DNA sequence: AAAAAAAAAAAAAAAAAAAAAAA
DNA sequence: TTTTTTTTTTTTTTTTTTTTTTT
């Protein structure tokens, strides 16, 4: 009875078929806010059934319970109203299948749709990692009032903009919203509405909707920015600024605090996340949720109105491709002939061959990236001039919507030298992009790398699973149980130098984490910040301005606590920003953060380069 | 030329390379194997003949009684296929074996047998295989997927020792036999050869050789050559071999022949060796100290007293040299020692050899195989012989022998299936050679060494197992055999063989339930090559050298097609042209190339034979003579690829698609596609549900036709002629006169298959695709199957798509769909379920199927019948009773007063609990059929008798109508004969059909033919009567069921799902998607002249996950529908042939370089009009996979229609009415509807049925189950502070009955509150521990 | 002899022997 | 030079069909 699977020690760990559960296939949910989960009718009248009974018998529509049951099973119109009332605010928990992250059990409010598919806000499709190609999520509910308050406070989808592991947001515009934003703000040298001064953003939207001025139109407007220059005060300044009509239109969605220049570039996937993060740090949380909703909506709408579509003719191939490949073929011909004469050994010949193939591949990649990018020569109302192109493939790649330069290179340039199944690089590469056809030999070669990649991913799945399990097995012990251990032995953090390639400055690896000793400016006897102080962003900026190369930071690796870890000695929670409150387990935060990003993991003389 | 069915719709084809070997008959690997299994083989080399003659003859030990096998025969099956589907039994047939038993007298072994006997005794029943290569074993088609495994033979595998942190290579030889016990050898890290028979406790490799009766001197001579020596004065002279001096240095001054060849310290350079050979330098003086390092070769014994001076395998010490010198041993022959080329590792093995006695090695083996047993000479010898030498317990099959002989470079191709001394000796020889830098190693993932085992071989294997078992029983009985008092029926027993074979074809990992939800799924699941199964690589033990793709898969196994996920690359498919070599190695066809002339004659090459020559890739051009236009033509070689000269080519491929499989060659523009997405596309196509009305794909590959024809579900004709009578359930074909039999032709009666359930709930409906009176040629398509359209396979449907990101609803990969696609209802399947209700007889009386049920309203009983079974065509819904079933109120309960009641019998009119089988919650349906099955000895009730009478009357009708139609054909033939001779019209038509032979006819063969036809008529009457009686008997007799069941009634629900916002459509290039919304017709974006668009996919799925094939498919589809619209416009104006014929000819030409070359001039303009009618909604375009259709051709084809060359059109936005800037693509991507249907996925749960012992909510979609709250979700909650929700996921919603009830009370009462307190599980555990003497108390 | 119920479908413990160190 | 102690490396032990039991 105390042994084996039926052993009553390891019984609540194997797995419990919890009630009030659910399932469904998933469907995109634009028109939802960022804290709403479209739940089906046919599944929301079989989850909140007892709640419906309660609010029904209490209202007296059917006092006796069996009458209430027979009413709900009768689909009477009143039960829809009662169900709407009960689900008015009754958070549900949507859980994806492999729950590596701690975001994988986020909880939303319900809004009822018809049909049968658990809708799901697009932006929150990243933490889940779902892809809307058959992914299925389970709906649990919290019954007891404490559990309701937890699902609304600790887990609601609008209180987890920042993922546990990495501080920066994980509600980041992803696939079409960024393409829409990118299109909505791009500098076109000459188009309708060029050369004029309209008004603030309102007349810009009026101009665009009427069709008078094209969306891309370098034009001056009068945006006014409320910058927080004064101490916690919206200081407003307005002035005629150059922009694009589309940029002025998008500026209406930015909240008050941000400066205008936050949106004057051609917003990619990078600048958009930077804008969202800046909105977080400057104006707190709730404006960031409002602004994420607004950016998603005003991205989808203008992506649609753009109609960016991938015609085949927009995967332009260089005209120099065949010439470069002929030159490479001549090169390998001469090298092979020389090897046959014995002047160069077999290994050297092979290495030279692959090197010249790499060189030719680089040439072709540069040529195609130059044809795709730029290459759009158009009149500016005077003579001609070139601007960054609008080809849908290049527009995607520059925007970073989905597909970086490598893949479009594979679409138009030579698709490289595929390594043989062992791993040795094939001497004769694939000399045909995808737009032109492959050959049976070339395609049969590509299958090698393809299948090896698939199998290695399938194995690394379970590999990362085992690693997470070990980590959470040895980390679950901890829990932040001490406000302050009052130590002095914190490690001294410095920028990390990868053999002359310092990548992480002191910014990140000391961000938030609490200093042990008072930060001393390099100027003598000049204490920069006191001892036990939190290193939030402004103090980090002070560190940058003073450029401190080493600061002593408290570390959980040695905190004077009996069975936990000091709150101060841990730092910021890196899921909410403020110092970790007493209790929030960090072991099963850590284990999972050092877990989930595992499957992504792949399975003579010094020349001084800087002044010093 | 084109047959009628072909001429119905000519598929425009863009192919360039002229086919020389058309696509073979798919499923050949299955039918050929099975016909090999059952067919009576006179030579008996393979099949049941081989197994019988292997197990036979039989005789008990000194029994003077020999049992011999005469012949075998496979009688007719008791049932036929269709009633086998209906009933549920195997589609098996008896297996009658003619055996003969003969017995002699005493002291007369060679004397004449005193008594004999012979009989055709029943020998088990064997499953058969239908015409589609499937087995109907339990009312369902099970397919025996052929397996792939390491072939029998020897494989000197390096086995790279990545362990030991040393890089040393532990060369391994493995003599794998087809049947027996293995035998492998390997070098240990200490350079000592070791053996582990069947992977038990390792032994020194020498042991078997000294267990083989080889003396140590013999062992040394076999493994090692020797060096001769002679005592000749001081510094004894030894035979110098300059060749042996290779790879050696002069340890002493080599000053022979009066010349200083090599001074001490210098190597023996090739100059010095050549000088030695030139002068014939031979045995010369050498130092004794130099010889001291040698090893004695033989066992030198002092001849003076015959005392062993030293056995061999010992180093030479100068004292031993002097001792043998005094004894007169002039010869000091030593084993030739070296390491660079002749490393004597087996000498070290002999040193490690614990013993030398033959019996000692036998004892070693005896303990090795069976540890701890009492050692014994006789048993040890028997073990040693039977492990390898005895045929019964060891057999390298002929494939094994061939591979073994070829691996050892033997001149011979055929030999005995057992090993021998020289076999293992040569294996050891080559093993040490390889370790000595002589010979590479084999890689098991090279298809020469892999082998393909079909159904027939597996059946023969299991049947041989059964045969040896029954033979053992036969010997058992014969040893106790009585004198001629029993014939070969007591000695025999059919049960073991039948049980074994039905266990195999049934419960085995290679008898999977056939994947029938599409013709392509069926044919792919047949042609499958699995690496799993018995004697194979389990899906976790296999590593990565087999999940990879070897460079000989080309032409033998499709790289693209394979399931992904857990077992990727273990389940390879088969190429379209691949076959199986006579031994069973995957061959492939190649075009013979004599000089520049690529001769169209075709040669089939195995795996190894491919490397010996140089092959040209399929799409290498020619110049109308077979000469390669490009002289330095690209070609492939022994795993290589280079530009070989025009004459350095010995073979060329047959076609541009022999690298792929049908499961992935249906993909169009497969060349312009990444391998990952083509793989996922092939997997998707394999599982596409067959929609309501089949729609010919608008962009095919020319392989859909053959796949559909040869798949099996297309009701292909048998003889040409005319279609006498079409119908929704039957086609009768009047045979063309030439093809008629010698008598009684004019009858096909193709019984189409009206609606019936498939193996995944998809209607298998066959419709007739021939107009009445239309002629039909042999082998054409009379009736479209599920997902077929005039023969062409049609998996999904067209759908005018426009790649553009609409307002979000296609965000990640989602897919809009206009209401039109669901309004006109072009995606709508006909899933047909099968609910089975049974009536067992448990304790306390039988189960009753009466309509009488307690605690049920009149509404439930309204639609039932009196018996308790719903009427056919009853539009049931959720909760309605399909079958009224009840049980007799539990069991013996209450108290002994209850036993008193049972003695008096209870007093309950009901006295029965309700156990009726209702519709599962959430499914509608219209009942099609309700079959009833009865255990023998159970009288059929009202519903049963109703169905019985119905089926009997229908069968009477069927036999009557087939007899009538055949009689009509016979009398039509009689009338045709009577046209010439006896042509009296008035006399003929006056009298009735009673007598049409009494008419006048002179002495001619015509009246003899009429007499033959009359005999046929009377035979038809009698045969009809006998068939009628047999069918009546089969219908009436009750069918045996599982034990304890009186009767079972099975009802087939039929439902009509509809495309809805959770399904999963998907294109063919792996571009999945879940339908995200069903918009109104307006909100969709419409092109310039009004027509909306029926899908709006997401463009950003193209650039990454590179599958730009689908864009080319969209464009070419747009051009196809463009030509279709042009033809439709011409027809609507009722244009006159010339316009049509011209336009169609022009469209079909399009032939800068093509192979169609069709001509509509000689096309019988009526048939041109029919062609226009069949093309008026699209001009189907083919595009063979790698000989595709170039872009410029697509531009021209679009230009033939008025559509723009770009392939993009301006789309207006429906909701606003403005223009989308940035013009957008619009074409016809042939989209599927995979059967991941939302309403089979979604599954709610509040307080449904709970579990048995776990007492948790019952899990499983089939029983209203809630999603599993596994561990990782528990961690997910722990990371959050959320604790009460976890504590309630564990206790108040898993097992706490009191907590469950209390929480329900609070929720209904309007209070949201758990009850604080330790879960009772803690209390149960606490009492469990307290059961043991453990305090286990609590604390504060 | 037939029918019904139970269960099957590499890690580490111990010890022999080789080598180090102390008398 | 011999004995004893310690190390380490080798070996061996730990949902369906069929079998055994019962009537
Ligand atoms: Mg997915
Ligand atoms: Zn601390």
């Amino acid at each position: 009875m105390i042994k084996g699977k039926q052993g009553r020690f390891r019984q609540n760990l194997l797995g419990k078929r919890v009630d009030y559960s659910g399932r469904s296939v998933i469907t995109v949910g634009p028109y939802l806010r960022l804290h709403q989960c479209g739940l089906p009718k046919k599944m929301a009248l079989e989850l909140f059934k007892p709640f419906i009974y309660g609010k029904l018998e209490l209202r007296g529509l059917a006092t006796t319970i069996k009458a209430a049951k027979k009413m709900v099973e009768r689909e009477e119109a009143v039960v829809w109203d009662i169900l709407d009332e009960v689900i008015r605010e009754h958070p549900v928990l949507l859980n994806r299948a492999p729950t590596l992250h701690r975001l994988g059990i986020q909880a939303f409010e319900p809004v009822l749709i018809e049909g049968k598919a658990i809708q799901l806000h697009p932006l929150v499709c990243a933490a889940y990692n779902a892809d809307f190609d058959g992914d299925q999520m389970a709906v649990h509910v919290p019954l007891t009032l404490e559990a309701q308050l937890e699902a609304r406070a600790l887990m609601m989808s609008t209180n987890n903009i920042l993922s546990p592991a990495n501080g920066e947001p994980i509600i980041v515009p992803s696939q079409d919203v960024v393409l829409g934003l990118y299109y909505m703000t791009r500098d076109c040298v000459n188009a309708k509405g060029e050369g004029m001064v309209l008004t603030g953003p309102k007349e810009a939207e009026r101009l665009y909707r009427s069709g008078l001025a094209s969306l891309h139109a370098r034009v001056k407007v009068r945006i006014t920015e409320y910058e927080k220059d004064a101490n916690g005060e919206l200081v407003a300044k307005t002035s005629l600024k150059d922009t694009t009509v589309g940029r002025a239109i998008l500026w209406m969605i930015v909240p008050k605090g941000l400066p205008y220049s936050i949106v004057n570039q051609a917003l990619g996937k990078k600048a958009i996340s930077k804008m969202l993060n800046t909105c977080y740090r400057i104006l707190g949380l709730k404006p960031t949720v409002i602004f994420a909703d607004q950016i998603m909506y005003t991205g989808f709408a203008y992506a649609a109105r753009s109609g960016a579509s991938v015609g085949i003719d927009d995967m332009v191939i260089p005209e120099k491709k065949h010439e470069i490949i002929s030159e490479a073929e001549a090169e390998v011909a001469e090298i092979q002939e020389q090897f046959q004469s014995g002047l160069v050994t077999a290994g050297e010949r092979y290495n030279k061959v692959i090197d010249i193939w790499a060189a030719a591949n680089d040439r072709v990649s540069k040529a195609m990236m130059d044809n795709l990018q730029t290459e759009t020569v158009i009149n500016r109302d005077g003579q001609e001039e070139k601007q960054v192109s609008f080809n849908s493939i290049y527009m995607m790649a520059d925007s970073g919507a989905r597909g970086s330069a490598a893949q479009i290179r594979q679409l138009a340039g030579m698709r490289g030298l595929m390594a043989k199944p062992d791993g040795s690089i094939i001497e004769t590469p694939i000399t045909a992009n995808f737009r032109e056809g492959l050959n049976v030999l070339q395609y049969f070669i590509s299958t090698h790398g393809a299948r090896k990649g698939l199998a290695d991913t399938a194995l690394k799945t379970a590999n990362s699973g085992y690693l997470t399990r070990r980590l959470v097995d040895v980390a679950q012990d901890l829990v932040v149980t001490e406000d302050d251990c009052g130590t002095h032995e914190g490690i001294m953090m410095t920028p990390v130098i990868e053999g002359g390639d310092v990548k992480e400055p002191l910014r990140d690896r000391v961000l938030g984490r609490v200093t042990a000793e008072d930060v001393l400016k390099p100027g003598t006897a000049d204490i920069l910040v006191p001892r036990n102080t939190l290193l939030h962003e402004q103090w980090c900026d002070l560190l940058e301005e003073n450029s401190v190369d080493a600061v002593k930071v408290r570390s959980v690796v040695s905190c004077d606590t009996d069975f936990g870890v000091c709150a101060h000695c841990y730092g910021r929670d890196l899921a909410r920003g403020h110092i970790i409150n007493k209790g929030e387990a960090i072991g099963v935060i850590a284990a999972q953060s050092i877990g989930e990003p595992g499957t992504q993991l792949t399975m003579s003389s010094i020349q001084v380069k800087n002044k010093g | 030329v084109y047959s009628y069915t072909e001429k119905k719709r000519i598929r425009k084809d863009f192919g360039k390379r002229p086919q020389v070997l058309d696509v073979p008959y798919l499923l050949s690997i299955q039918l050929d194997s099975f016909q090999k299994f059952i067919e009576q083989d006179p030579e008996g080399q393979y099949g049941l003949e081989a197994a019988f003659r292997s197990v036979f003859p039989i005789q008990s030990y000194s029994g003077n009684s020999e049992l011999q096998y005469v012949s075998y025969r496979l009688g007719e099956p008791v049932f036929d296929v269709q009633e086998c589907q209906i009933r549920g039994v195997t589609y098996s047939a008896p297996l009658r074996v003619k055996l003969r038993l003969v017995i002699y007298e005493r002291e007369a072994p060679e004397g004449t047998v005193k008594d004999i006997k012979e009989q055709e005794v029943y020998m088990g029943e064997i499953p058969l295989m239908t015409d589609n290569g499937t087995f109907v074993i339990n009312g369902t088609e099970r397919v025996i997927v052929s397996q792939l495994h390491r072939s029998p033979g020897v494989f000197f595998d390096s086995d790279k020792g990545k362990t030991h942190s040393s890089g040393k290579v532990l060369y391994n030889a493995r003599i794998i036999p087809y049947r027996g016990s293995w035998l492998d050898f390997e070098f240990d890290p200490k350079d000592n050869l070791f053996v582990r028979i069947d992977r038990r406790r390792k032994l020194p490799a020498t042991i078997i050789l000294r267990a083989l009766n080889y003396t140590t001197e013999q062992i040394l001579d076999l493994f090692f050559e020797k060096v001769i020596f002679e005592i000749r004065d001081n510094k004894l002279q030894m035979e110098l071999v300059p060749e042996r001096l290779r790879g050696e240095t002069a340890s002493f001054d080599i000053e022979a022949n009066g010349k200083v060849y090599v001074e001490k310290g210098r190597r023996i350079t090739a100059r010095h060796i050549r000088q030695l050979e030139k002068d014939d330098v031979k045995l010369i003086e050498v130092p004794v100290e130099y010889i001291a390092g040698k090893v004695v070769a033989k066992d030198y014994i002092d001849e003076s007293t015959g005392e062993l001076i030293c056995a061999a395998n010992m180093e030479l010490s100068l004292d031993l040299l002097a001792k043998l010198s005094q004894s007169g041993h002039k010869r000091i022959e030593t084993l030739f020692t070296n390491d660079l080329d002749h490393g004597p590792y087996i000498s070290e093995t002999l040193r490690v050899d614990p013993t030398n006695d033959r019996l000692s090695a036998l004892v070693e083996i005896y303990r090795m195989m069976r540890p701890g047993e009492p050692p014994t000479r006789e048993a040890a010898e028997s073990l040693f012989e039977n492990l390898f030498f005895s045929e019964d317990r060891y057999d390298l099959s002929a494939v094994g022998r061939m591979k073994f002989n070829r691996s050892l470079l033997r001149e011979e191709i055929e030999g005995s299936g057992i090993l021998s001394k020289d076999d293992i000796i040569d294996v050891m020889k080559k093993l040490i050679d390889i370790r000595n830098g002589k010979g590479e190693v084999d890689d098991i993932d090279h298809l020469g060494n892999r082998r393909i085992r079909s159904v027939g071989e597996m059946a023969e294997n299991q049947f041989r197992v059964g045969l040896v078992r029954v033979e053992r029983a036969v010997k058992e009985r014969l040893s106790l055999g009585d004198l001629d008092t029993l014939m070969p029926q007591d000695m025999i027993n059919a049960k073991p063989i039948s049980a074994a074979v039905k266990e195999f074809f049934g419960s085995s990992q290679l008898s999977q339930f056939m994947d029938q939800n599409n013709p392509l799924s069926e044919i792919t699941h047949k042609r499958r090559i699995s690496a799993l199964g018995p004697g194979g690589l389990t899906r976790e033990r296999a590593g990565f050298e087999v999940r990879d793709v070897h460079p000989t898969h080309y032409g033998r196994v499709c790289p693209i097609e394979t399931p992904e996920g857990p077992n990727i690359g273990l389940i390879n498919s088969l190429s379209v042209y691949a076959q199986t070599n006579e031994y069973g190695f995957l061959e492939t066809p190649y075009r013979k190339v004599t000089d520049g002339v690529v001769t169209d004659e075709i040669h089939y090459l195995s795996a190894i034979e491919e490397g010996n020559y140089v092959i040209a890739q399929a799409n290498s051009n020619l110049d109308e003579e077979g000469h390669f236009v490009e002289d330095l033509v690209t070609c492939r070689s022994k795993g290589e690829s280079s530009l070989f000269s025009r004459d350095q080519v010995d073979y060329m491929d047959v076609s541009t698609q022999q690298v792929v499989s049908v499961g992935a060659s249906l993909i169009p523009f497969l060349e312009h596609d990444d391998a990952n997405r083509a793989l996922m596309g092939a997997n998707m196509q394999r599982q596409a549900v067959p929609t309501l009305r089949a729609d010919k794909p608008l962009v095919g590959t020319g392989m859909e036709r053959a796949v559909a024809v040869d798949s099996g579900v297309t009701a292909v004709a048998k003889r040409g002629g005319v279609v006498q009578y079409v119908d929704a359930s039957r086609i009768v074909i009047k045979v063309n006169e030439d093809e008629m039999y010698p008598g009684e032709a004019g009858i096909d009666i193709y019984n189409l298959t009206k609606y019936t359930r498939s193996n995944q709930n998809t209607c298998i409906n066959q419709m007739p695709c021939v107009s009445l009176g239309e002629p039909v040629e042999r082998g054409d398509v009379l009736a479209d199957g599920p997902s077929t359209d005039l023969g062409e396979l049609a998996l999904g449907q067209n759908m005018r798509v426009a790649f553009m990101p609409w307002n979000g609803y296609n965000f990640e990969d989602s897919i809009l769909v206009s209401e039109r696609v669901v309004q006109e209802d072009r995606f709508t399947t006909i899933h047909i379920q099968e609910l089975a209700c049974v009536s067992r007889d448990t304790k306390l009386g039988p189960e009753e199927i009466t309509a009488d049920i307690p605690n049920v309203g009149e509404a439930a009983l309204s639609k039932l019948d009196e018996s308790g079974i719903v009427y056919i065509g009853a539009e049931v819904t959720g909760g309605d009773i399909l079958v009224g079933k009840v049980t007799p109120k539990g069991e013996t309960q209450l108290t002994p007063e209850e036993k008193l009641l049972r003695a008096i019998f209870g007093e309950k009119a009901s006295d029965v609990k309700d156990s009726s089988l209702r519709v599962p919650n959430g499914v509608s349906g219209t009942v099609i059929d309700v079959q009833v099955f009865t255990r023998d000895g159970v009288e059929k009730d009202k519903r049963a008798l109703e169905i019985e009478e119905m089926q009997l009357k229908q069968a009477k009708k069927d036999l009557s109508e087939e007899l009538q139609i055949l009689e009509a054909g016979l009398f039509s033939r009689i009338r045709a004969v009577l046209v010439a001779g006896g042509v009296e019209a008035e006399k003929l038509d006056k009298l009735p059909r009673d007598r049409w032979l009494e008419l006048g006819l002179t002495d001619e063969e015509k009246q003899n033919q009429l007499e033959q036809l009359a005999e046929q008529y009377d035979e038809l009457k009698h045969e009809f009567e006998k068939k009628l009686e047999a069918k009546r008997r089969k219908i009436t007799q009750g069918d045996d069921l599982a034990p304890g069941v009186l009767k079972i009634v099975k009802v087939y629900l039929a439902v009509k799902r509809r495309i809805q916002p959770g399904d999963k459509m998907a294109g063919r290039h792996g571009n999945k998607g879940v339908i995200s919304k069903i918009n109104p017709i307006e909100d969709m974006p419409y092109d310039e002249n009004g027509t909306p668009v029926d899908i709006v996919l997401n463009p950003l799925g193209v650039p990454s996950r590179m599958n730009i094939g689908q864009i080319l498919e969209t464009h070419l589809g747009m051009a196809a529908k463009g030509i279709g619209d042009k033809i439709n416009a011409m027809l609507k104006q009722q244009q006159e042939v010339a316009k049509l014929r011209e336009f169609i000819q022009r469209a079909y030409d399009l032939g800068a370089d093509v192979r169609q070359k069709v001509d509509l001039s000689t096309f019988s303009d009526e048939e041109v009009m029919r062609l226009a009618e069949n093309l008026r909604k699209g001009m189907p375009i083919a595009t063979p996979v790698f000989d595709g259709a170039k872009e410029a051709e697509i531009k021209e084809l679009l230009k033939l229609g008025d559509l723009p060359t770009s392939g993009q059109i301006r789309l207006y936005d429906g909701r606003t009415g403005e223009q989308f800037e940035r013009p957008v693509t619009v074409g016809y991507m042939y989209m599927l509807k995979l059967n991941h249907l939302v309403d089979d996925k979604m599954h709610a749960r509040s307080t449904g049925s709970y579990s048995l012992v776990t007492q948790q909510p019952l899990g499983g979609k089939a029983q209203f189950g809630g999603q599993r709250f596994g561990e990782m979700e528990v961690w997910a909650l722990e990371a959050y502070g959320a604790a009460y929700t976890l504590q309630e996921m564990l206790t108040v919603k898993s097992d706490d009955v009191n907590g469950r009830t209390k929480m329900y009370k609070n929720i209904v009462d309007g209070n949201h509150q758990m009850e604080p307190g330790m879960p009772e599980s803690f209390n149960v555990l606490l009492k469990e521990i307290r059961s043991l003497g453990i305090n286990i108390e609590l604390e504060d």
